[PDB]
C-alpha cells in the first residue's frame, strides 16, 4: 500500500547519495522554492536534502527555507509540522555555527507573526559546546 | 560622503556609499546592482529591522561609517 509519491522522493534520497556534487543543490535547493509550488512537495523534498547534506552545511539553504517561514500560511495543514520543521531549522546546527546567530537575529527581525516559539527553541538550545 | 556596509546571510560586508537624502530605494537599486541581484527581492534591513522604499537615510537612522543588515530573496517577483 505504498504511495507512489514516496516511492519517487525514495529512489532519488538514493541518488544524491551516489553523486555529492553542486549540481544536486544547484536544481534542488532552487526548486524547493522556485515559483510557488504546493509546500506538500517543497517540505518533503526539505528533508531529503538536509538528510543527504547532514553532515555537510551551507548558509545558502538557510537563505531559501528562512523566505519559507515567511511567506509561511500554515493555511494548508495545521496539525503537527511545526515539530518537523522546527527539527531541521535546528538540527541543521548542532555546534559551532555562528549561522545560526545570523538567523535569529533575521527571524525575530522580519516581525513577529509566529516564530517566537521556534525563536526560544533554537535560542536556547544551539551551540552545544561540546568540550 | 557616507559610506556604509551592508551585509547578508553569509557574513559578507557589501560596502556602498549614500547621502542623508539618498533614500532605500537608490541603496536597494545599487546593492542590487553590486551583486547582480534584483532588489525586488532584497530585504534592506536595519538592526534587526527590515526598513521601507519610503525612507531615506537619514530617516533609517544611519551615520558616516556604519553598518546594515539586509539579505536575499529568491522570488524574481512579478
Amino acid at each position: 500500500d505504498t504511495k507512489i509519491s514516496s516511492a519517487a522522493i525514495l529512489g532519488l534520497g538514493i541518488a544524491f547519495a551516489g553523486s555529492k556534487n553542486d549540481e544536486v543543490l544547484g536544481l534542488l535547493l532552487p526548486i524547493a522554492a522556485s515559483t510557488d509550488l504546493p509546500i506538500e512537495t517543497a517540505a518533503m523534498a526539505s528533508l531529503a536534502l538536509a538528510h543527504v547534506f547532514v553532515g555537510t552545511c551551507n548558509g545558502d539553504i538557510t537563505t531559501s527555507i528562512m523566505d519559507n517561514f515567511l511567506e509561511r500560511t500554515a493555511i494548508e495543514l495545521k496539525t503537527d509540522w511545526v515539530r518537523f520543521l522546527a527539527l531541521a531549522l535546528g538540527i541543521l546546527y548542532m555546534g559551532q555555527g555562528e549561522q545560526v546567530d545570523d538567523v535569529l537575529e533575521t527571524i525575530s527581525a522580519i516581525e513577529h507573526p509566529m516564530t517566537s516559539a521556534i525563536e526560544v527553541l533554537v535560542g536556547s538550545c544551539a551551540y552545544t559546546g561540546t568540550g | 560622503m557616507v559610506s556604509l556596509t551592508f551585509k547578508n546571510f553569509k557574513k559578507e560586508k557589501v560596502p556602498l556609499d549614500l547621502e542623508p537624502s539618498n533614500t532605500i530605494l537608490e541603496t536597494k537599486t545599487k546593492l542590487a546592482q553590486s551583486i547582480s541581484c534584483e532588489e525586488s527581492q532584497i530585504k534592506l534591513i536595519y538592526s534587526g529591522k527590515v526598513l521601507q522604499d519610503s525612507k531615506t537615510v537619514s530617516e533609517c537612522g544611519l551615520k558616516d561609517g556604519d553598518q546594515v543588515v539586509f539579505m536575499v530573496s529568491q522570488k524574481k517577483s512579478t
